[PDB]
């Protein structure tokens, strides 16, 4: 019982990050990127009107 | 989810263990009730002497 729960365990370890996470966090810096984005527009509006 | 398949197998494992400990302790019972019968064949010696 002692093998199996070191094995789960290491496996658990080495694995670490899987893909959904990574895909996790870069769609939020993404969409902080994207957020950022829109100041020169903004401004770009304000002046023409 | 991945959590709660390592306690599952905790708990396997925990239930292997105790149904060994069972042999074990009936074993146990058996050397015992020997005793008691060697207890009496000493008693019937003493009769006999």
């Amino acid at each position: 019982s002692a093998q199996n729960r070191l094995e789960k365990y290491q496996q658990l370890y080495d694995e670490d990050i899987n893909h959904g996470e990574q895909r996790a966090m870069s769609l939020l810096d993404a969409a902080a990127g994207q957020s950022l984005a829109g100041q020169v527009l903004s401004i770009a509006e304000g002046v023409a009107d | 989810r991945q959590e709660w398949e390592i306690q599952r197998d905790n708990a396997d494992g925990e239930v292997k263990q105790m149904d060994a400990q069972l042999e074990s302790l009936k074993i146990r019972r058996e050397a015992a009730q020997m005793q008691v019968e060697y207890q009496e064949t000493q008693q019937a010696h003493t009769q006999a002497q």
